[PDB]
Protein backbone atom coordinates (compact mmCIF):
# COMPACT_ATOMS: atom_id res chain seq x y z
CA UNK A 1 0.00 0.00 0.00
CA UNK A 2 2.11 3.00 -1.53
CA UNK A 3 1.57 6.23 -0.21
CA UNK A 4 1.04 9.20 -1.98
CA UNK A 5 2.15 12.95 -0.28
CA UNK A 6 2.01 16.28 -2.56
CA UNK A 7 3.38 19.22 -0.85
CA UNK A 8 2.72 22.75 -1.19
CA UNK A 9 3.62 25.71 0.23
CA UNK A 10 0.29 26.77 1.68
CA UNK A 11 -1.39 23.17 2.22
CA UNK A 12 -0.41 19.16 2.27
CA UNK A 13 -2.38 16.52 0.34
CA UNK A 14 -2.19 12.94 1.33
CA UNK A 15 -3.67 9.90 1.15
CA UNK A 16 -3.40 6.30 -0.91
CA UNK A 17 -2.34 4.78 -3.89
CA UNK A 18 -5.48 3.72 -5.75
CA UNK A 19 -7.65 6.47 -3.65
CA UNK A 20 -8.92 8.77 -6.21
CA UNK A 21 -8.87 11.61 -4.03
CA UNK A 22 -6.35 12.91 -1.24
CA UNK A 23 -7.74 11.36 2.16
CA UNK A 24 -5.99 14.39 3.99
CA UNK A 25 -5.46 17.94 2.82
CA UNK A 26 -4.07 20.30 5.38
CA UNK A 27 -2.14 23.55 5.73
CA UNK A 28 1.16 23.23 5.53
CA UNK A 29 2.16 25.37 8.86
CA UNK A 30 4.11 24.22 11.54
CA UNK A 31 3.73 25.98 14.94
CA UNK A 32 5.76 26.38 18.07
CA UNK A 33 5.47 28.03 21.17
CA UNK A 34 6.61 32.04 21.76
CA UNK A 35 7.54 31.28 25.37
CA UNK A 36 6.85 20.74 21.30
CA UNK A 37 4.74 21.55 18.34
CA UNK A 38 2.07 21.83 16.90
CA UNK A 39 0.69 21.40 12.90
CA UNK A 40 -2.09 22.40 10.52
CA UNK A 41 -5.66 23.56 11.60
CA UNK A 42 -4.56 22.51 15.10
CA UNK A 43 -1.39 25.18 14.92
CA UNK A 44 -3.59 27.72 13.52
CA UNK A 45 -6.10 27.70 16.44
CA UNK A 46 -3.66 28.14 18.58
CA UNK A 47 -2.03 30.68 16.31
CA UNK A 48 -2.44 33.15 19.33
CA UNK A 49 0.30 31.29 21.50
CA UNK A 50 2.55 30.40 18.59
CA UNK A 51 5.55 31.34 16.40
CA UNK A 52 3.64 29.65 13.01
CA UNK A 53 5.82 29.18 10.20
CA UNK A 54 5.91 27.82 6.39
CA UNK A 55 8.42 24.97 5.66
CA UNK A 56 7.91 25.49 2.43
CA UNK A 57 8.38 28.96 0.78
CA UNK A 58 7.59 29.01 -3.51
CA UNK A 59 7.22 25.30 -3.65
CA UNK A 60 11.17 24.94 -2.36
CA UNK A 61 11.47 23.55 1.37
CA UNK A 62 13.10 25.95 3.36
CA UNK A 63 12.63 24.36 7.25
CA UNK A 64 13.56 20.58 7.05
CA UNK A 65 12.68 20.78 10.91
CA UNK A 66 9.24 21.94 10.49
CA UNK A 67 9.22 19.67 6.95
CA UNK A 68 9.86 16.80 9.20
CA UNK A 69 6.93 17.82 11.29
CA UNK A 70 4.83 18.08 8.58
CA UNK A 71 5.92 14.80 7.55
CA UNK A 72 5.48 13.01 10.66
CA UNK A 73 2.06 14.73 11.38
CA UNK A 74 0.76 13.45 7.83
CA UNK A 75 2.25 9.98 8.51
CA UNK A 76 0.73 9.14 12.51
CA UNK A 77 -1.89 12.07 12.92
CA UNK A 78 -3.40 12.41 9.03
CA UNK A 79 -2.71 8.83 7.49
CA UNK A 80 -2.38 7.01 10.57
CA UNK A 81 -0.10 4.82 9.30
CA UNK A 82 3.60 3.31 10.29
CA UNK A 83 5.75 4.81 7.20
CA UNK A 84 8.47 1.94 7.96
CA UNK A 85 5.63 0.30 6.29
CA UNK A 86 4.76 1.73 3.18
CA UNK A 87 6.73 2.80 -0.14
CA UNK A 88 5.95 6.66 -0.24
CA UNK A 89 5.68 8.44 -3.07
CA UNK A 90 6.96 12.29 -2.69
CA UNK A 91 6.22 15.07 -5.57
CA UNK A 92 8.50 18.52 -6.01
CA UNK A 93 8.78 21.76 -8.06
CA UNK A 94 10.94 20.57 -11.49
CA UNK A 95 13.77 22.53 -10.37
CA UNK A 96 13.64 21.56 -6.95
CA UNK A 97 17.35 22.25 -5.95
CA UNK A 98 19.48 19.05 -6.24
CA UNK A 99 20.82 19.34 -2.43
CA UNK A 100 17.02 19.26 -1.62
CA UNK A 101 15.70 16.08 -3.35
CA UNK A 102 18.97 14.72 -1.32
CA UNK A 103 17.91 15.84 2.01
CA UNK A 104 13.70 14.26 1.32
CA UNK A 105 15.59 11.18 0.65
CA UNK A 106 17.55 11.49 3.65
CA UNK A 107 15.00 12.12 5.74
CA UNK A 108 12.76 9.28 4.31
CA UNK A 109 15.28 6.68 5.06
CA UNK A 110 16.62 7.87 7.82
CA UNK A 111 14.52 9.51 9.92
CA UNK A 112 10.86 7.68 8.67
CA UNK A 113 12.36 4.37 8.11
CA UNK A 114 10.59 3.73 4.71
CA UNK A 115 11.18 0.63 3.04
CA UNK A 116 10.95 2.85 -0.60
CA UNK A 117 10.64 6.16 -2.05
CA UNK A 118 10.54 8.27 -5.36
CA UNK A 119 10.23 11.69 -5.79
CA UNK A 120 7.92 12.91 -8.77
CA UNK A 121 7.59 16.17 -10.10
CA UNK A 122 4.05 17.97 -9.97
CA UNK A 123 3.60 19.30 -12.84
CA UNK A 124 4.31 15.96 -15.10
CA UNK A 125 2.25 14.47 -12.36
CA UNK A 126 -0.80 16.62 -13.07
CA UNK A 127 0.13 16.11 -16.96
CA UNK A 128 -0.28 11.59 -16.94
CA UNK A 129 -3.41 12.71 -14.49
CA UNK A 130 -5.20 14.37 -17.42
CA UNK A 131 -3.76 11.21 -19.63
CA UNK A 132 -1.05 13.28 -21.71
CA UNK A 133 2.03 12.88 -22.15
CA UNK A 134 2.76 15.64 -23.90
CA UNK A 135 1.94 19.31 -22.90
CA UNK A 136 2.03 22.31 -21.56
CA UNK A 137 1.30 22.47 -17.62
CA UNK A 138 0.26 25.80 -15.80
CA UNK A 139 0.47 25.03 -12.30
CA UNK A 140 -0.64 27.99 -10.00
CA UNK A 141 -0.87 27.04 -6.17
CA UNK A 142 -0.80 29.35 -2.84
CA UNK A 143 3.11 30.07 -2.74
CA UNK A 144 4.28 30.18 -6.32
CA UNK A 145 2.69 29.28 -10.13
CA UNK A 146 4.91 27.75 -13.46
CA UNK A 147 4.74 27.15 -16.65
CA UNK A 148 6.18 23.49 -17.60
CA UNK A 149 6.75 22.18 -20.72
CA UNK A 150 6.76 18.55 -21.08
CA UNK A 151 7.51 16.74 -24.23
CA UNK A 152 6.65 12.45 -24.81
CA UNK A 153 6.76 12.07 -20.79
CA UNK A 154 9.40 14.74 -19.38
CA UNK A 155 9.88 18.66 -18.08
CA UNK A 156 12.25 20.58 -20.57
CA UNK A 157 13.81 22.14 -17.47
CA UNK A 158 15.26 25.25 -20.00
CA UNK A 159 11.75 26.19 -20.92
CA UNK A 160 10.23 26.52 -17.41
CA UNK A 161 9.30 29.18 -16.13
CA UNK A 162 8.61 30.67 -12.85
CA UNK A 163 6.07 33.67 -11.40
CA UNK A 164 6.02 34.62 -7.77
CA UNK A 165 2.58 35.16 -8.06
CA UNK A 166 -0.28 32.67 -6.65
CA UNK A 167 -2.91 32.44 -4.06
CA UNK A 168 -1.71 33.77 -1.26
CA UNK A 169 -0.81 37.41 -3.13
CA UNK A 170 -4.50 37.56 -4.54
CA UNK A 171 -5.56 36.66 -0.84
CA UNK A 172 -3.94 39.88 0.26
CA UNK A 173 -4.71 41.65 -3.35
CA UNK A 174 -8.36 40.87 -2.13
CA UNK A 175 -7.95 42.24 1.19
CA UNK A 176 -6.88 45.77 0.09
CA UNK A 177 -9.38 46.21 -2.26
CA UNK A 178 -12.35 45.39 -0.04
CA UNK A 179 -10.33 47.61 2.36
CA UNK A 180 -10.12 50.22 -0.53
CA UNK A 181 -13.43 49.64 -1.46
CA UNK A 182 -14.94 50.61 2.77
CA UNK A 183 -14.57 47.28 4.74
CA UNK A 184 -12.32 46.53 7.41
CA UNK A 185 -11.04 42.89 8.28
CA UNK A 186 -9.95 43.64 11.86
CA UNK A 187 -10.18 40.14 13.74
CA UNK A 188 -8.09 37.32 13.62
CA UNK A 189 -9.92 35.69 10.93
CA UNK A 190 -9.48 38.36 8.55
CA UNK A 191 -6.94 36.13 5.93
CA UNK A 192 -9.14 33.45 5.97
CA UNK A 193 -12.72 35.26 5.73
CA UNK A 194 -11.00 37.14 2.56
CA UNK A 195 -9.42 33.38 1.62
CA UNK A 196 -13.22 32.32 1.62
CA UNK A 197 -14.30 35.58 -0.56
CA UNK A 198 -11.79 34.89 -2.90
CA UNK A 199 -12.89 31.12 -3.36
CA UNK A 200 -16.55 31.59 -3.08
CA UNK A 201 -17.32 34.82 -5.25
CA UNK A 202 -13.86 35.45 -7.41
CA UNK A 203 -14.18 34.63 -10.90
CA UNK A 204 -11.57 35.55 -14.22
CA UNK A 205 -13.58 38.51 -16.98
CA UNK A 206 -13.22 37.24 -20.39
CA UNK A 207 -12.94 41.18 -21.22
CA UNK A 208 -12.14 43.40 -18.45
CA UNK A 209 -12.96 46.44 -18.87
CA UNK A 210 -15.82 45.52 -20.25
CA UNK A 211 -16.99 43.85 -17.13
CA UNK A 212 -15.42 47.26 -15.31
CA UNK A 213 -18.68 48.34 -17.19
CA UNK A 214 -21.20 46.04 -16.58
CA UNK A 215 -20.12 46.63 -12.69
CA UNK A 216 -19.83 50.43 -12.47
CA UNK A 217 -23.48 50.69 -14.43
CA UNK A 218 -25.15 47.98 -12.84
CA UNK A 219 -25.94 45.89 -9.62
CA UNK A 220 -25.47 42.45 -12.08
CA UNK A 221 -22.07 41.70 -10.84
CA UNK A 222 -22.65 42.18 -6.96
CA UNK A 223 -22.99 39.24 -4.48
CA UNK A 224 -23.49 39.38 -0.86
CA UNK A 225 -21.41 37.71 1.66
CA UNK A 226 -22.56 36.88 5.19
CA UNK A 227 -19.28 37.78 7.95
CA UNK A 228 -19.22 35.22 10.65
CA UNK A 229 -20.70 37.67 13.16
CA UNK A 230 -23.62 37.64 10.48
CA UNK A 231 -22.57 40.80 9.23
CA UNK A 232 -24.00 40.57 5.00
CA UNK A 233 -20.98 42.88 3.00
CA UNK A 234 -21.83 43.55 -1.24
CA UNK A 235 -18.72 42.25 -3.41
CA UNK A 236 -18.89 43.85 -6.68
CA UNK A 237 -16.11 44.14 -8.99
CA UNK A 238 -13.29 42.70 -6.27
CA UNK A 239 -15.01 39.52 -7.44
CA UNK A 240 -12.86 39.64 -10.82
CA UNK A 241 -10.27 42.18 -10.29
CA UNK A 242 -8.81 40.30 -7.65
CA UNK A 243 -7.86 37.39 -10.28
CA UNK A 244 -6.99 39.62 -12.42
CA UNK A 245 -3.72 40.27 -11.35
CA UNK A 246 -2.87 36.76 -12.77
CA UNK A 247 -3.12 38.38 -15.90
CA UNK A 248 -2.07 41.71 -14.62
CA UNK A 249 0.72 41.45 -12.11
CA UNK A 250 1.11 45.40 -11.77
CA UNK A 251 -2.31 45.19 -9.92
CA UNK A 252 0.41 44.12 -7.41
CA UNK A 253 2.86 46.36 -8.45
CA UNK A 254 5.04 43.12 -10.04
CA UNK A 255 7.24 44.10 -13.49
CA UNK A 256 5.75 40.56 -14.11
CA UNK A 257 4.42 39.05 -17.30
CA UNK A 258 1.14 37.82 -16.29
CA UNK A 259 -0.08 33.88 -16.91
CA UNK A 260 -1.17 33.95 -20.24
CA UNK A 261 2.29 35.41 -21.31
CA UNK A 262 4.44 33.53 -19.17
CA UNK A 263 2.75 30.55 -20.76
CA UNK A 264 3.62 31.58 -24.08
CA UNK A 265 6.79 32.34 -23.01
CA UNK A 266 7.81 28.84 -22.14
CA UNK A 267 6.39 27.28 -25.43
CA UNK A 268 8.38 29.78 -27.46
CA UNK A 269 11.42 28.76 -25.85
CA UNK A 270 11.17 25.34 -26.96
CA UNK A 271 11.95 23.79 -29.95
CA UNK A 272 9.70 24.62 -32.91
CA UNK A 273 8.23 21.39 -33.35
CA UNK A 274 6.65 20.59 -30.78
CA UNK A 275 5.04 24.08 -30.38
CA UNK A 276 1.86 22.96 -31.77
CA UNK A 277 1.52 19.98 -29.10
CA UNK A 278 1.74 22.89 -26.49
CA UNK A 279 -1.02 24.71 -27.84
CA UNK A 280 -3.38 22.19 -28.21
CA UNK A 281 -2.65 20.50 -24.34
CA UNK A 282 -2.73 23.78 -22.11
CA UNK A 283 -3.61 22.10 -18.80
CA UNK A 284 -3.90 24.41 -15.59
CA UNK A 285 -3.31 22.50 -12.46
CA UNK A 286 -3.26 23.88 -8.85
CA UNK A 287 -5.94 26.01 -6.16
CA UNK A 288 -5.20 28.77 -7.91
CA UNK A 289 -6.79 28.20 -11.29
CA UNK A 290 -9.72 27.07 -9.55
CA UNK A 291 -11.48 30.66 -10.76
CA UNK A 292 -14.17 30.47 -12.78
CA UNK A 293 -13.73 32.25 -15.87
CA UNK A 294 -10.14 31.20 -16.48
CA UNK A 295 -9.94 28.69 -19.24
CA UNK A 296 -11.35 30.78 -21.50
CA UNK A 297 -9.63 33.86 -20.28
CA UNK A 298 -6.52 31.88 -20.87
CA UNK A 299 -7.46 30.45 -24.23
CA UNK A 300 -8.58 34.26 -25.22
CA UNK A 301 -5.17 35.55 -24.19
CA UNK A 302 -3.36 32.54 -26.07
CA UNK A 303 -5.30 32.56 -28.93
CA UNK A 304 -4.23 36.63 -29.26
CA UNK A 305 -0.35 35.69 -28.62
CA UNK A 306 -0.36 32.70 -31.26
CA UNK A 307 -0.70 32.42 -34.98
CA UNK A 308 -4.57 32.65 -35.93
CA UNK A 309 -4.19 29.17 -37.61
CA UNK A 310 -2.81 27.87 -34.45
CA UNK A 311 -5.10 25.15 -32.41
CA UNK A 312 -5.21 26.52 -28.90
CA UNK A 313 -6.66 23.68 -26.38
CA UNK A 314 -6.87 24.86 -22.52
CA UNK A 315 -7.52 21.75 -20.17
CA UNK A 316 -8.82 22.78 -17.37
CA UNK A 317 -10.48 19.52 -15.28
CA UNK A 318 -13.04 20.20 -12.64
CA UNK A 319 -10.30 18.11 -10.17
CA UNK A 320 -7.42 19.97 -10.84
CA UNK A 321 -7.19 21.21 -7.15
CA UNK A 322 -5.75 17.90 -6.64
CA UNK A 323 -4.31 16.76 -10.42
CA UNK A 324 -0.57 16.29 -8.97
CA UNK A 325 -2.11 14.13 -6.09
CA UNK A 326 -4.40 12.04 -8.30
CA UNK A 327 -1.47 11.53 -10.74
CA UNK A 328 0.96 10.23 -8.11
CA UNK A 329 -2.08 7.67 -6.83
CA UNK A 330 -2.32 6.71 -10.97
CA UNK A 331 1.71 6.22 -10.61
CA UNK A 332 2.29 4.65 -8.12
CA UNK A 333 -0.37 2.00 -8.73
CA UNK A 334 0.92 1.16 -11.75
CA UNK A 335 2.41 -2.33 -11.76
CA UNK A 336 5.66 -1.39 -13.58
CA UNK A 337 5.99 0.61 -10.14
CA UNK A 338 7.72 -1.58 -8.01
CA UNK A 339 10.89 -1.11 -10.18
CA UNK A 340 10.81 2.51 -10.17
CA UNK A 341 10.81 2.43 -6.18
CA UNK A 342 14.36 4.13 -4.74
CA UNK A 343 14.50 0.80 -2.00
CA UNK A 344 16.11 1.24 1.41
CA UNK A 345 18.73 -1.47 -0.01
CA UNK A 346 19.65 0.85 -2.81
CA UNK A 347 19.51 3.88 -0.11
CA UNK A 348 22.20 2.11 2.15
CA UNK A 349 24.33 1.43 -1.03
CA UNK A 350 24.60 4.50 -2.27
CA UNK A 351 23.18 7.09 0.31
CA UNK A 352 21.38 10.26 -1.05
CA UNK A 353 22.61 10.66 -4.30
CA UNK A 354 20.69 7.81 -6.04
CA UNK A 355 17.65 10.26 -6.00
CA UNK A 356 19.16 12.01 -8.94
CA UNK A 357 19.89 8.62 -10.76
CA UNK A 358 16.64 6.68 -10.05
CA UNK A 359 14.17 10.08 -10.05
CA UNK A 360 13.42 12.03 -13.00
CA UNK B 1 10.79 -2.05 -16.54
CA UNK B 2 10.57 -6.45 -16.38
CA UNK B 3 6.95 -5.99 -16.98
CA UNK B 4 6.96 -9.04 -19.12
CA UNK B 5 4.69 -7.72 -21.93
CA UNK B 6 7.82 -5.18 -22.30
CA UNK B 7 9.84 -8.02 -22.99
CA UNK B 8 7.47 -8.84 -25.95
CA UNK B 9 7.36 -5.09 -27.37
CA UNK B 10 8.51 -4.40 -31.08
CA UNK B 11 10.72 -7.34 -31.77
CA UNK B 12 9.64 -7.98 -34.93
CA UNK B 13 7.43 -5.45 -37.56
CA UNK B 14 3.81 -5.76 -36.90
CA UNK B 15 0.84 -4.29 -34.05
CA UNK B 16 0.52 -5.05 -30.78
CA UNK B 17 -2.06 -4.05 -28.80
CA UNK B 18 -2.30 -3.79 -24.72
CA UNK B 19 -5.75 -2.64 -22.61
CA UNK B 20 -5.30 -1.20 -19.42
CA UNK B 21 -6.85 -3.25 -16.43
CA UNK B 22 -6.75 -2.36 -13.39
CA UNK B 23 -3.14 -0.57 -13.66
CA UNK B 24 -1.86 -3.05 -15.39
CA UNK B 25 -0.99 -3.52 -18.68
CA UNK B 26 -2.63 -6.65 -20.45
CA UNK B 27 -2.35 -7.87 -24.16
CA UNK B 28 -5.45 -7.95 -26.32
CA UNK B 29 -6.52 -11.19 -28.05
CA UNK B 30 -5.47 -10.96 -31.58
CA UNK B 31 -8.62 -11.98 -32.80
CA UNK B 32 -10.05 -8.67 -31.28
CA UNK B 33 -8.03 -6.43 -32.38
CA UNK B 34 -9.92 -3.29 -33.51
CA UNK B 35 -12.93 -3.37 -31.55
CA UNK B 36 -12.14 -1.17 -28.85
CA UNK B 37 -14.34 -0.33 -25.60
CA UNK B 38 -14.87 2.93 -25.66
CA UNK B 39 -15.24 2.74 -21.83
CA UNK B 40 -10.94 1.31 -21.79
CA UNK B 41 -7.70 2.56 -22.62
CA UNK B 42 -5.95 0.91 -24.41
CA UNK B 43 -1.79 1.32 -25.70
CA UNK B 44 -0.86 0.25 -29.55
CA UNK B 45 2.21 -0.18 -30.58
CA UNK B 46 3.17 -0.28 -34.30
CA UNK B 47 6.61 -1.70 -35.73
CA UNK B 48 7.84 -1.04 -39.22
CA UNK B 49 10.23 -2.30 -41.21
CA UNK B 50 12.09 0.25 -43.80
CA UNK B 51 13.35 -0.21 -46.80
CA UNK B 52 17.26 -0.36 -44.71
CA UNK B 53 15.45 -3.18 -42.70
CA UNK B 54 15.14 -1.03 -40.00
CA UNK B 55 12.77 -0.94 -37.32
CA UNK B 56 10.62 1.99 -36.67
CA UNK B 57 8.37 2.23 -33.36
CA UNK B 58 4.92 4.33 -32.98
CA UNK B 59 2.94 4.22 -29.86
CA UNK B 60 -0.21 5.58 -29.90
CA UNK B 61 -2.44 5.44 -26.55
CA UNK B 62 -6.14 5.54 -27.34
CA UNK B 63 -8.48 6.58 -24.54
CA UNK B 64 -12.51 5.43 -24.90
CA UNK B 65 -14.92 8.36 -24.18
CA UNK B 66 -16.36 6.96 -20.43
CA UNK B 67 -12.72 5.52 -19.69
CA UNK B 68 -12.07 6.48 -15.92
CA UNK B 69 -9.01 8.50 -14.79
CA UNK B 70 -6.94 5.63 -13.88
CA UNK B 71 -7.28 4.20 -17.30
CA UNK B 72 -6.28 7.46 -19.58
CA UNK B 73 -3.57 8.11 -17.22
CA UNK B 74 -1.94 4.60 -16.74
CA UNK B 75 -1.97 4.21 -20.65
CA UNK B 76 -0.27 7.51 -20.88
CA UNK B 77 2.41 6.79 -18.13
CA UNK B 78 2.78 2.79 -19.12
CA UNK B 79 3.58 4.69 -22.96
CA UNK B 80 6.19 6.95 -21.56
CA UNK B 81 7.53 3.48 -19.85
CA UNK B 82 7.62 1.74 -22.90
CA UNK B 83 9.45 4.27 -25.10
CA UNK B 84 11.92 4.62 -22.47
CA UNK B 85 11.79 0.74 -22.72
CA UNK B 86 12.63 1.28 -26.78
CA UNK B 87 15.51 3.53 -25.67
CA UNK B 88 13.25 6.66 -26.79
CA UNK B 89 13.06 5.40 -30.31
CA UNK B 90 8.99 5.72 -30.28
CA UNK B 91 6.80 8.60 -31.13
CA UNK B 92 3.99 8.77 -29.07
CA UNK B 93 0.38 9.46 -30.39
CA UNK B 94 -2.22 10.58 -28.01
CA UNK B 95 -5.40 9.28 -29.72
CA UNK B 96 -9.04 10.24 -28.69
CA UNK B 97 -12.32 8.42 -29.82
CA UNK B 98 -13.82 10.38 -32.37
CA UNK B 99 -10.62 11.66 -33.35
CA UNK B 100 -7.82 9.52 -34.35
CA UNK B 101 -5.19 10.40 -36.65
CA UNK B 102 -5.20 8.62 -40.36
CA UNK B 103 -2.36 7.01 -39.40
CA UNK B 104 -3.62 5.11 -36.09
CA UNK B 105 -7.28 4.43 -38.13
CA UNK B 106 -5.41 2.95 -41.13
CA UNK B 107 -3.62 -0.10 -38.43
CA UNK B 108 -7.07 -1.61 -38.80
CA UNK B 109 -7.70 -2.63 -42.86
CA UNK B 110 -11.48 -3.59 -42.16
CA UNK B 111 -11.63 -0.51 -40.05
CA UNK B 112 -11.97 0.38 -36.32
CA UNK B 113 -15.20 -0.78 -34.20
CA UNK B 114 -16.24 0.79 -30.82
CA UNK B 115 -18.47 -1.12 -28.51
CA UNK B 116 -19.85 0.33 -25.30
CA UNK B 117 -18.07 -0.99 -21.89
CA UNK B 118 -15.13 -2.11 -20.40
CA UNK B 119 -12.67 -3.32 -17.68
CA UNK B 120 -14.35 -1.88 -14.18
CA UNK B 121 -12.00 1.65 -13.17
CA UNK B 122 -8.45 0.53 -10.56
CA UNK B 123 -9.72 3.00 -7.91
N1 LIG C 1 -12.06 27.60 -5.54
C1 LIG C 1 -10.97 28.40 -5.55
N2 LIG C 1 -10.82 29.52 -6.30
C2 LIG C 1 -9.70 30.27 -6.25
N3 LIG C 1 -8.64 29.92 -5.50
C3 LIG C 1 -8.63 28.79 -4.74
C4 LIG C 1 -9.84 27.96 -4.72
N4 LIG C 1 -9.70 26.91 -3.92
C5 LIG C 1 -8.40 27.11 -3.43
N5 LIG C 1 -7.78 28.22 -3.91
C6 LIG C 1 -6.41 28.66 -3.52
O1 LIG C 1 -5.36 27.80 -3.93
C7 LIG C 1 -4.23 27.89 -3.08
C8 LIG C 1 -3.92 26.46 -2.64
O2 LIG C 1 -3.72 25.69 -3.81
P1 LIG C 1 -2.69 24.46 -3.82
O3 LIG C 1 -2.98 23.48 -2.68
O4 LIG C 1 -2.64 24.03 -5.27
O5 LIG C 1 -1.36 25.26 -3.43
P2 LIG C 1 -0.01 24.70 -2.83
O6 LIG C 1 0.34 23.46 -3.58
O7 LIG C 1 -0.18 24.64 -1.33
O8 LIG C 1 0.88 25.98 -3.29
P3 LIG C 1 2.21 25.99 -4.25
O9 LIG C 1 1.80 25.06 -5.38
O10 LIG C 1 2.26 27.44 -4.65
O11 LIG C 1 3.41 25.54 -3.47
C9 LIG C 1 -4.68 28.74 -1.92
O12 LIG C 1 -4.12 30.09 -2.11
C10 LIG C 1 -6.20 28.70 -2.03
O13 LIG C 1 -6.81 29.89 -1.51
CA1 LIG D 1 1.46 22.60 -5.28
CA1 LIG E 1 -12.91 1.06 -18.05
CA1 LIG F 1 10.37 8.75 -27.84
Amino acid sequence: QALVIDNGSGMCKAGFAGDDAPRAVFPSIVGRPRHDSYVGDEAQSKRGILTLKYPIEHGIVTNWDDMEKIWHHTFYNELRVAPEEHPVLLTEAALNPKANREKMTQIMFETFNTPAMYVAIQAVLSLYASGRTTGIVMDSGDGVSHTVPIYEGYALPHAILRLDLAGRDLTDYMMKILTERGYSFTTTAAAAIVRDIKEKLAYVALDFEAEMQTAASSSALEKSYELPDGQVITIGNERFRCPEALFQPSFLGMESAGIHETTYNSIMKCDVDIRKDLYGNVVLSGGTTMFPGIADRMNKELTALAPSTMKIKIIAPPERKYSVWIGGSILASLSTFQQMWISKEEYDESGPSIVHRKCF
Amino acid sequence: VEHPEFLKAGKEPGLQIWRVEKFDLVPVPTCLYGDFFTGDAYVILKTVQLRNGNLQYDLHYWLGNECSQDESGAAAIFTVQLDDYLNGRAVQHREVQGFESATFLGYFKSGLKYKKGGVASGF
